[PDB]
């Protein structure tokens, strides 16, 4: 049922490939690594093999934090990795070229991943924030330091049922309700000067019917309903899905909709 | 099962097919000649 | 195009003077921070968390007109800074 | 201006070769290197 | 323009991996080999270095015909690579997952394939009866046996400017016409007892009009218009005429194959 | 049923019965073994049949197809000869 989309969604996978940039200082050639990238999870996270791989051809002197970039674009760790394919490399050839580099750390551009640590604080704040959004933080501001941990072990060793053992408590909402307070979504778009679009918007409307996808889009960003694409998770949903539905099946593990606004692909 | 939600499953499916079936063992056997 | 900060302190950490500021939407969390940092005497090295509702820590490339959209107040945008993770 | 139908075949043809060859030349060539 | 679909026709390539039968005698287990096959050429002609990889794990008494299958499928080598794949695997997830076989030879579903000779005269039997339905045979006999051979070497060293510097001879027609006198064509279905439906069609009508990829399919195979008209990977609108595809969309033997395969889903 | 003319192009044996009354299903490699006997010739020998005294069609190709496509007045001709008659 909804939980088939539940699964699906959790082990989206991108095909990969690792190439070292040209201009690295290498003591041998290094082979480019291929990987099947989670969707849901964040490059610095899932790429230690990764990163094994090509510090195996360099001096220990040349090793720096690492960083990655697609077709000249650094990419944003803190972003999940599905949102950054969708966004940027979903009509081009699979695999997904990225390119690795260790120096010149574009400073601002990227912000540093110094440990893991920093993305479990970075991936806890998300969850806050969708959960201020949802419930007034007393959800997850309630939850045991237990829980918490829970989550980001559930998200960090690939465990479905241990994440949403957790996460099912915020997909929840009060039974008088039929939603979440707000919608957590953001709307991106290349085109467009700011990151992303990110507004208030309740899943229902006065007479108690159930927003649409399409509503969320024609109230915040109506520009993308005129022969753009709606993406979300790679994959483009009906306009006419419910919103209060997308934000509890197709939401990320941090509890927010991304959505993409891309062009349609040219050939 | 609504029209919108048989939509999203059959996406889904599609898209793992394309992305992941496709590249899943020829991934794992370049992983081990390396 | 701009909107209101009050700026909270949750201590060990130097008090600003002027706590209320109008500022400009597109202006990042890190551009605030390194605005604060300047008037409470602490370098670069030295951390500097800014909360929203007592609750999350935004992202530092995140903009405050958008946070402001969501979590404003009163025509305002509360923001608590610290030098250590006050709230997790 | 060329007719729907030759330009449909044009934008068809692209979306195979990228679709079928260009997704996997790379790889298999970086494969047959390692073997 | 039109010569940009010739290019892209031309240089279709399927990504394939070829795996040793299990039943295969061998002094050690052979990794799979991947091997980007060509749309327009034939498994018996550019498989020369999948053959000599999975000899290498053989004894020499143990080595025979090679053959392959797709799916329990013997693969006909003189079908052009693209509309096997077309045919029977379009469906299912790339890469191509063909058997490798040596021993056991299928007699009865596939032709033998002695020497590269044999491919180059079965090449050759499909231009000359396809210029049969095209010119009465008139230009393919018009030309020296060095050309013959040119056509057979671009094929066979994919050089698609040697191939085409001949083949362009082939696809010319009277001033006074508006086409071929029939064109080459030959159907495929999955679900038929017949290898494939081929018969005579004008390229133009009494009017002088041209007839369309769904006009030819009317008249000779009604029972595909639920189902997919699949031609070089790609499914061309019914308004299509049918001598552009004929000139622009036909394989190097001239033929215009063309697949009717189940909608998937 | 197809009705099938044989014709002899030397130096060849010619074919005892040269009119034939076969199924639209057999294949031109079927006829070719189906003539060699006839003419007392091993596998190892050539024999090659001809469509139009013009191209020699593919083995796998059926002789009901072949009829449709080049055949005249209620019949198919076809050519035999143990050389390349025709290229
Ligand atoms: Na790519
Ligand atoms: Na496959």
């Amino acid at each position: 049922d909804d939980k088939d989309v539940l699964r699906d969604v959790w082990f989206g996978r991108i095909p990969t490939c690792f190439t070292l940039y040209q201009d690295e200082i290498t003591e041998r050639e290094a082979e480019p690594y291929y990987l099947l990238l989670p969707r849901v999870s964040y490059l610095t996270l899932v790429t230690d093999k990764v990163k094994k791989h090509f510090q195996k051809v360099m001096r220990q002197e040349d090793i720096s934090e690492i960083w990655f970039e697609y077709e000249g674009t650094p990419l944003k760790w803190h972003y999940p990795i599905g949102l950054l394919f969708d966004l940027l490399a979903s009509s081009s050839a699979l695999p997904w070229n990225i390119t690795v580099h260790f120096k010149s750390f574009p400073e601002k551009d990227l912000l540093h991943c110094p440990s893991k640590d920093a993305i479990e604080a970075h991936f806890m704040s998300c969850m806050k924030e969708a959960d201020a959004l949802k419930h007034k933080s007393q959800v997850i501001n309630e939850m045991q330091k237990k829980d918490h941990k829970q989550l980001w072990m559930g998200l960090q060793n690939d465990r479905f049922d241990q994440f949403w053992a957790i996460n099912r408590k915020l997909m929840e909402y009060p039974a008088e309700e039929n939603g979440f307070r707000y919608i957590p979504f953001r709307i991106y778009q290349t085109t467009t000067e700011r990151p992303f679009i990110q507004k208030l918007f309740r899943p229902v409307a006065a007479d108690g019917q159930l927003h649409t996808l399409g509503d969320l889009l024609k109230e915040v960003c109506p520009s993308a309903i005129d022969k753009n694409q709606v993406m979300i998770h790679g994959i483009e949903p009906m306009l006419e899905t419910p919103l209060q539905w997308l934000s509890e099946h197709l939401s990320y593990p941090d509890n927010f909709l991304h959505i993409s606004i891309i062009p349609q692909p040219t050939d | 099962m609504p029209r919108w939600k048989r939509h999203i499953s059959e996406q889904l499916r599609r898209r793992d097919r394309l992305q992941r079936q496709a590249f899943e063992e020829i991934i794992l056997q370049y992983n081990k000649l390396l | 195009k701009k909107i209101d900060i009050l700026l909270k302190a949750v201590g060990d950490t130097p008090i600003m003077k002027t706590k209320k500021w109008a500022v400009e939407r597109t202006r990042t969390i890190q551009g605030l921070i390194d605005f604060i940092k300047k008037f409470l005497k602490l370098v670069a090295s030295e951390q500097l968390f800014i909360y929203v509702n007592q609750s999350f820590a935004p992202s530092p490339d995140q903009e405050v007109g958008t946070l402001y959209e969501c979590f404003g107040s009163d025509g305002k945008l509360v923001l608590h800074y610290c030098k250590s993770q006050a709230w997790g």
